[PDB]
């Protein structure tokens, strides 16, 4: 029992608190407002608040906890809202009746009033079961069909006891572990620090793709169900709009939508519309919502709550994975959690390096990074899992050189670098090709000659076509484009139609909100199919001009192949682009 | 029942004052300080000014007072602690009163009948609590109901420059600020006697002091009211419209000013400072600022910052737009290039922004062309900006006929479009149909961005 | 065909000269300014941190 | 030799632990603390971490605990003081083994069976005791082991963006190195997990890890520990060069990743940054990385190097590489360009060159005609950049003899030449014998630089 000696805002010092340990919630004030120790200057302890530190005197307790930052891991969390740290916001408006969050509340991360259908797995009565071994299997939605109750990870021992099939709340005992003498108790849930990463059998090479839906991510710069990436820019430029979209529409089997740093606008943005939309990953059309889980913590909550949701998301994805769900944790403003972190050290007084961040932003960023991949969870039955890290960068003044920038760049595989120009001539997905990359390609290979064969070649064909034209636009603009060659020409047009009508599509409109895999495909065979015929059809000695002229229609159909709707099916779409190539083909007899 | 208590509670006179740096007054002997709590410093004078604890040690309580520190000594001044955080006496009276930066009216009226005290810093609003904003808000701007369409419960604000039109602007959008009535709060943080003059002739010419009420913290004020003012005006707004169930639109201005206040106080506190010596926590204040607006669940009432922010050097770049950019909601950017060249209101529509426009102007809430339309004519306006550049750098005559038609469709947009006067109050439809007047220049081949179906049925 | 190319080769060197000599000094002028500015911004952060 | 270590020497165990600050744990009332000595931490949970003091005082030493201080608890914390700063077991069977960051095998094998203790810093080599380079080290890389010449002894980094292939061109080029005895050591610092699984099966698979020490330190891994890898990795090649007779060529990944890690590391003892953050003795500790390569008087040995950064943003003038082209000789560049534009390896040989090139191309190593060979492969290389620019300029027929047949090479040079499988090897014979194939395209008159005798006998 310690008790306040400074506040001087979010950063309380408490005094009087020996045996106190780094990163330890402890209950500041009396509306025992959390905390976390980060500094122990002997008898004093640094504390940063995770609530509003107002009103809080000089000798207020402090208590410890005796506990780092733990997340109340289990079934229960597959549609709430969870604050900075993890607390349901629907539970906390329920209960409080408020618009507002109540100051200090203490609300159960999982609600224990509902009573989950449990069905035992095949470990029995007397067998040893290991950390992360999976003894049961609760239904919670449609989609998340079952729900594995995995033990926890760091806590072994012989079965001593199992609950049989029944309905289950959260609280009541499910499993009686003997252990080394002490029979300890696991009920459905269980609680895990979030800035100690889950243990893992072994880490595997994420192979299979994240199908992002966009044209340009799923084509050009290609995602792994496992791979880190990033999408920085300026504000607009549509970093929410990708992380909508591939949280939304992708493979993952779960997702976590971590908004530290983000407007509540768009937490209330997605609660609206994520209900709405459904995908037939299960036998049935199912709710969105039923598949993702959102970390909201708004901008004006307190940088700490900012810091602890992007821990909270990615442990949360963790478990999932554990569980052998492919998961796609959608981070939004990882540059608010590096500027959270900067705030906490300039109130601190920690010296910072670049640009005002703290020196260990490369080493906070890597750690959280590094949680991503594919790997196989262990203890049996043998499972795979992934979590895929979309993480939404904001550097200040749209600059590629700022340090949260450049640290996720060394990090992370694969870069969706924005443009701001592309972005304010509403030029969406507003990809910066020239700059942008993706390192998984080389894996990716596999799948694609599993899959689509021919897709590596186009994609490396569109990228030689749009760096050729790049070149030859410059050389336009410095010389006038005086006398042209007719293949220079047809690659600059070919390039231009690829822009307007390949890599510019409307996330929100209803045709080109997704584009799967096969019809970005078959659309990147007809764009090269075009170019090819349009390049033999010239060097055979037909004018550019000319062909242009009589190919038109055909340009045209190649532009409306964008407007094409997925929603028919691989049958239909499929077939209406073989005509697309039968007309191309036609062209070039004439 | 309404639950109120009557009780009284002593409060204790320090007279030990142990500095009076800058802005800070810093005590020195007293029992159990309270973070952010109001004090009241008597000055030997007699006069008696506000104050704000900032950080508490042991036994010191450093002390922001709002009213400046020239006149505080050591000797004769005594600091009482109220015990309690800043509570402005919020009422339904307080439409058509004028506050100072502090909440004192200066209308020559008497003290606003409190119906009840709410602190200043707010709570923040529960994202599960929040309604998406789906109401277009049509602004007789056509540069703005078009291209960029504000809504009720958004914050977008006004990037200017100095000497931009951006009070005249916003003045505008209060005028007519109708959907496709509204309550104005409106907060002045250091600006002139000529901003605050015009703004209260505007909304009297209008009728607006029947509701509306000013916090008019003029640059003659103090400079460290100007961190208070924003809070008082933006609690008093969300007294409105929650507890009242109105439709507040409120009205910020220079927050830039106000931030040169954080900045003025952080250095003051010798605290870590970021970019331009700007606080580290800027961003937090601003966040905390600008998130009180907008819809909540169950109540019928909202509120629509426009905080009008002036980037400095009329640069984005600058920390504060940076940051008020990434918080807000979208920016309405005025060009001082666009001035220059005389148009009015000289709306730069390419790097301005609204979030809420592709929710706000889809079918059944306007016309089903909106968003074709706008980004139609976002497309041809870069298109025309960058033919012009061809233009000043290459000979004209190397110019296609695309581009040619771009120039023209600039110099149409800017001329004619852009260019609105005051109190020409253009309907969301009328200027979609201007839009379709300038876009009917091209051949319906070259509108990439018009779908088939919405170019057919309207070209 | 002479009328032409002798009009195309006065406009072509009229460029050359142009971009020479106005572009070249004036974007690299921009470039010190603003290595300047940014050298400046610089130098004052650095003394922030001394304090 | 190596008997005085038959001496058991007590360590100290400190239960006092004054402050926990940051990444440091701030010991008191220690007996003689050592600088840069070597701390094992006893957390009250049970878990060991290891730690490098990095400001001493009286009774006082501040130390830099790896893995973070998370759980360092000031009542219940013992720390072991090992009167000795870092040192790592050498021995000539470390050569097939993987050791982490803080030099732990990561193997499935046993730790090292030690030959000697040695240093991680290390000292000084003798400037009287030092030689020019003189022969070529062979590298599968075409385009490096023609344009960019490696010979033994030197610092030739390579400088990347951070998307490009750095790290793939450096699996290639441990895997294909030899002689034209060898024993690699590799370095990656920072690197991702995913690239370092691919390190460890390209070796473990293409037979490299029975000539390569690798020195893995993960991105997650420890930044103190990401400071001691490259100390590691120089170390070890200083002992097998100098007292083993053979040659390395070490190859250090993302010095950028280094740096960083050396910047928290300084912002750590509360200094200043420098230009670009990082700290102003960046210059020093880069120098003592680079120069602890090269090759010896009385020693057969020698210890190449190439440093291979991650240059932020693409930027030349950016500190690192500023640094590391001022202390190493030469320079190999990846590009953008070349990487959107084909396949490994991304290298452009316009900006890349090496400045003690002309001692591994010589007459009695490799073959006389290297030099004549490259420098006109460069310079027609040169040529067909221009004449591809000037094609879309003054039209494809315009163009002279001397630039169609450029643009033919430059065409059959992108994409041949130095377009190479990421797993075929091209000796450094067979890559001149391709470079003369590419260059047979011209009339002997054409060919200028290459020298008469050459050009008789070759072409
Ligand atoms: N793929 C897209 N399709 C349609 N509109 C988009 C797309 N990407 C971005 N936008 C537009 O950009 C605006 C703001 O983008 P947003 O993602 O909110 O920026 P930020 O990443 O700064 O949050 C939105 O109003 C949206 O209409
Ligand atoms: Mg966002």
């Amino acid at each position: 029992y310690g008790a306040i000696y400074s506040v001087s805002g979010p950063v309380v010092i408490a005094e009087n608190m020996i045996g106190c340990a780094m990163y330890e919630l402890v209950k500041v004030g009396h509306d025992n407002l959390v905390g976390e120790v980060i500094r122990i200057d002997g008898d004093k302890a640094t504390i940063q608040v995770y609530e509003e530190t107002a009103g809080l005197t000089v000798g207020d307790p402090v208590l410890r906890t005796g506990k780092p930052l733990s997340v109340e891991l289990g079934p229960g969390l597959m549609e709430t809202i969870y604050d900075g740290i993890q607390r349901p916001l629907k539970a906390i408006k329920e209960e409080s009746q408020s618009i507002y969050i109540p100051r200090g509340i203490d609300t159960p991360a999982l609600d224990r009033t509902i009573k989950w259908q449990f069905t035992p797995g095949k470990f029995q009565v007397g067998d040893h079961i290991s950390g992360g071994d999976i003894y049961g299997s609760v239904f919670e939605n449609s989609l998340i069909s079952s729900h594995k109750i995995l033990l926890p990870p760091r806590s072994r021992g012989t079965i001593t006891w199992i609950a049989p099939a029944g309905e289950y709340t959260l609280d009541e005992k499910i499993l009686e572990v003997e252990f080394d003498g002490k029979k300890s108790d696991f009920t459905l849930y269980h609680t895990w620090p979030v800035r100690v990463p889950r243990p893992v059998t072994e880490k595997l090479s994420a192979d299979y793709p994240l199908l992002t839906g966009q044209r340009v991510l799923d084509a050009l710069f290609p995602c792994v169900q496992g791979g880190t990436t990033c999408i920085p820019g300026a504000f607009g430029c549509g970093k929410t709009v990708i992380s909508q979209s591939l949280s939304k529409y992708s493979n993952s089997d779960a997702i976590i939508y971590v908004g530290c740093g983000e407007r509540g606008n768009e937490m209330a943005e997605v609660l609206m519309e994520f209900p709405e939309l459904y995908t037939e990953m299960s036998g049935t059309k199912e709710p969105i919502m039923k598949r993702t889980t959102l970390v909201a913590n708004t901008s004006n909550m307190p940088v700490a709550a900012r810091e602890a949701s992007i821990y909270t998301g990615i442990t949360l994805a963790e478990y999932f994975r554990d569980q052998g769900k492919n998961v796609s944790m959608i981070a939004d403003s990882s540059s608010r959690w590096a500027e959270a972190l900067r705030e906490i050290s300039g109130r601190l007084g920690e010296m910072p390096a670049d640009q005002g961040f703290p020196a260990y932003l490369g080493a906070k960023l890597a750690s959280f990074y590094e949680r991503a991949g594919k790997a196989v969870a262990l203890g049996s039955p043998d499972r795979t899992g992934s979590v895929s890290i979309v993480a939404a960068v904001s550097p200040a003044g749209g600059d590629f050189s700022d340090p949260v920038t450049t640290a996720t760049l060394g990090i992370t595989q694969v870069f969706w670098g924005l443009d701001k120009k592309l972005a304010q001539r509403k030029h969406f997905p507003s990809i910066n090709t020239s700059v942008s990359y993706s390192k998984y390609t080389n894996v990716l290979n596999k799948f694609y000659d599993s899959n689509y064969p021919e897709f590596p070649v186009l994609r490396d064909r569109m990228k030689e076509i749009l760096s050729n034209a790049e070149e030859l636009e410059q050389v336009v603009q410095l010389v006038g484009k005086s006398a042209l060659s007719d293949s220079d020409k047809i690659t600059l047009d070919v390039a231009t139609l690829i822009k307007e009508d390949f890599l510019q599509q409307n996330g929100y409109s209803t045709y080109d909100a997704f584009c799967p895999i096969w019809k970005t495909f078959d659309m990147m065979r007809a764009f090269i199919s075009y170019h090819d015929e349009a390049q033999k059809a010239v060097a055979n000695g037909a004018n550019w001009s000319k062909l242009a002229d009589s190919t038109g229609d055909v340009k045209h159909a190649v532009s409306s192949s964008k407007f094409f709707e997925p929603s028919r099916g691989e049958k239909e779409v499929h077939g209406e682009f073989e005509k697309l190539l039968s007309t191309m083909q036609e062209r070039f007899a004439e | 029942a309404v639950e109120q208590g009557f009780n009284v509670k002593p409060r204790l006179n320090y007279n030990t004052v142990s500095g009076v740096n800058g802005p800070l007054v810093i005590l020195e002997k007293v029992k159990f300080p309270r973070y952010n709590e109001i004090v009241n410093l008597t000055l030997p004078d007699g006069t008696v000014r506000q104050g704000q604890v900032l950080e508490i040690r042991g036994d010191r309580a450093i002390v922001q007072v709002f009213e400046g520190t020239s006149g505080i000594d050591v000797k004769k001044t005594t600091v009482e602690f109220t015990g309690e955080s800043l509570r402005i006496p919020v009422s339904e009276d307080m439409l058509g009163r004028i506050f100072d930066g502090s909440g004192r009216p200066i209308d020559n009226g008497p003290k606003v009948f409190a119906e009840d005290y709410l602190d200043i810093n707010g709570s923040p609003i529960n994202p599960y609590a929040r309604i998406y904003p789906e109401e277009m808000i049509s602004t007789g701007v056509s540069a703005i109901d078009t291209m960029n369409s504000i809504a009720r419960g958004q914050k977008i604000p006004i990037f200017s420059a100095s000497g931009l039109p951006h009070n005249e602007i916003a003045a505008q959008i209060c005028r007519q600020a109708g959907l496709v009535n509204f309550s104005i709060v409106f907060a002045a943080m250091g600006v002139n006697l000529e901003t605050a003059r015009f703004f209260k002739q505007d909304f009297e010419e209008n009728g607006s002091l029947e509701r509306t009420s000013l916090f008019l913290n003029l640059a003659n004020d103090p400079t460290i009211e100007r961190i208070i003012t924003p809070r008082l005006a933006l609690t008093t707004a969300e007294y409105l419209a929650y507890q009242t169930e109105r439709h507040v639109l409120t009205i910020l201005t220079d927050m830039s000013s106000y931030a040169d206040a954080l900045r003025e106080v952080s250095a003051a506190r010798e605290e870590v400072p970021g970019r331009r010596g700007y606080p580290g926590y800027m961003y937090t204040d601003l966040s905390t600022i600008y998130e009180r607006a907008g819809r909540v669940e169950g109540r019928n009432g909202s509120i629509t910052q426009i905080p009008i922010l002036t980037m400095p050097n009329d640069d984005i770049t600058h920390p504060i737009p940076d940051l008020t950019g990434y918080i807000t909601e979208g920016q309405i950017f005025v060009d001082r290039q666009l001035h220059n060249k005389g148009i009015y209101p000289p709306i730069n529509v390419l790097p301005s922004l609204s979030r809420l426009m592709k929710s706000a102007i889809g079918e059944g809430m306007t016309r089903k062309d909106h968003g074709d339309v706008s980004n139609q004519l976002y497309a041809k306006y870069a298109i025309g900006k960058d033919a012009a550049a061809m233009k000043a750098v290459v000979g004209e005559e190397a110019l296609s006929i695309e581009d040619k038609l771009s120039l023209e469709f600039l110099e149409k947009f800017e001329k004619t479009f852009i260019t609105q006067g005051a109190y020409e109050d253009r309907t969301v439809f009328e200027s979609l149909d201007q839009a379709w007047s300038l876009l009917r220049i091209y051949p319906k081949e070259m509108l990439n961005r018009i779908s088939p179906k919405i170019l057919d049925e309207f070209y | 065909a002479f009328i032409i190319l002798d009009e195309v080769i006065k406009v072509t060197n009229r460029r050359v000269n142009a971009i020479e000599h106005v572009i070249i000094p004036r974007t690299e002028n921009t470039i010190a300014y603003i290595n300047s500015e940014l050298d400046e911004l610089d130098r004052e952060e650095f003394y922030r941190l001394k304090k």
